[PDB]
RNA sequence: AGCAGAGUGGCGCAGCGGAAGCGUGCUGGGCCCAUAACCCAGAGGUCGAUGGAUCGAAACCAUCCUCUGCUACCA
RNA sequence: CUUUAAAUCCUUUAACGAGGAUCCAUUGGAGGGCAAGUCUGGUGCCAGCAGCCGCGGUAAUUCCAGCUCCAAUAGCGUAUA
């Protein structure tokens, strides 16, 4: 516990995990192409309700 | 510095330890005058006193100190003085034989604000023995 | 239940006035007064009376207003008195619960 | 250095002959969901101490002790 | 080479000038308003977030970090009239 008037306890106790190297993201005009493809081109007809683009349930 | 001295003189007191001499008692009441010998501490004119052994009774403050027909404001350790104690207005005056005797020990009525003002400002004028006496009076006066 | 000890930034306190608005004032061990504002987990479940030993944290940027942490029972208070973590000046003056 | 007033349960008071009470405070129980009121009880007294005029003294008388208020007299 | 008082820049034109084309795109946000995870770890009405409802009480779809995702895009957020 230590003290209550200390500031940044959560920031000073956060398990610092560095970012991992990833491939660069397409930007400008090609991102609109990939969004259009993934939202309107390779979609399957679905009944009920449509899941979101991040519904990892 | 002297302006702060004149400002803080009336609210900051010095530690004191007076032992009254037997048979050297020079008044009865209003003013309560006797000749006392400085056992410990340094006395300041205007300092109030209280007796610890008689359930914290206050008799008055100092108006004048006479050391063999000399007006000495501050007395050091081991010097025989004569003090002229005048009681506080409003309260009842005290006399000899029923509130205090010739065997009691007088100490200054010190206060928490006075130790705070001595430590904040008067530290350069404070001696270690008188600081020990201040700690003793803090242990005596129910001053937490 | 357990014997919690203090740490750097916290001290003990004794209640002088039990006051409203979720605040009170308690002395430290040397007599400096810190305005105690009670912790959010100690608002209704426990009750703090007058003249009892409590645990109060301090501030590392100012000295104007402090926060209460915990409270102790009477038996553990006199047990903590018997060890000698406080000087011989403070008296508990027989505070406990009635029957 | 001397005086005046007072001494009854923890606090205070009524108070004088055929007689230890009250107002407040403490403890237990009931009543209520609980508390404060309400009810039932209980505990707590060298009438400050001593001796005498006294069959009956807390009371009347004399001394002492304790607490509170007073005259001016000082290095 | 051109421009221009003299230049610079644009355009023309040499020789060089890329494959994780590292010659690497940020700013905000992810409960509702309002487009987009009941993902994984840490603190546990503390630290803090939040224009508004509110979120934090030792299983946080809102705090602090990693991955994914949403918005506009050389632009985006905030305070004021």
């Amino acid at each position: 516990h230590g003290s209550l008037a200390r500031v940044g306890k959560v920031r000073g106790q956060t398990l610092k995990v560095a970012k991992q190297e990833k491939k660069k993201k397409r930007t400008g005009r090609a991102k609109r192409r990939m969004q259009y493809n993934r939202r309107f081109v390779n979609v399957v007809p679905t009944f009920g309700k449509k899941k979101g683009p991040n519904a990892n349930s | 510095k002297k302006q702060k001295q004149e400002e803080f003189k009336h609210i900051a007191v010095f530690p004191c330890k007076m032992k009254i001499l037997p048979q050297y008692i020079f008044n009865s009441r209003d003013p309560i005058v006797m000749g006392v010998t400085v056992e410990a501490g340094q006395v300041k004119q205007g300092t109030p006193m209280c007796v610890p052994s008689k359930n914290f009774v206050d008799i008055g403050i100092v108006t004048s100190i006479e050391v063999n027909h000399k007006q000495v404001d501050v007395a050091k350790k081991g010097q025989e003085v004569c003090v002229k104690i005048e009681p506080i207005p409003g309260e009842s005056p005290k006399m000899f034989g029923r509130h205090f005797e010739a065997t009691d020990i007088l100490v200054s009525k010190i206060s928490r604000q006075s130790i705070d003002a001595l430590k904040d400002w008067f530290r350069d004028e404070m001696q270690k023995s008188d600081w020990q006496l201040i700690v003793e009076l803090k242990k005596v006066f129910e001053i937490i | 239940r357990e014997l919690v000890f203090k740490e750097d930034g916290q001290e003990y306190a004794q209640v002088i006035k039990m006051l409203g608005n979720g605040r009170l004032e308690a002395m430290c061990f040397d007599g400096v007064k810190r305005l105690c504002h009670i912790r959010g987990k100690l608002r209704k479940k426990v009750w703090i009376n007058t003249s009892d030993i409590i645990l109060v944290g301090l501030r590392d940027y100012q000295d104007n207003k402090a926060d209460v942490i915990l409270k102790y029972n009477a038996d553990e208070a006199r047990s903590l008195k018997a060890y000698g973590e406080l000087p011989e000046h403070a008296k508990i003056n027989e505070t406990d619960t009635f029957g």
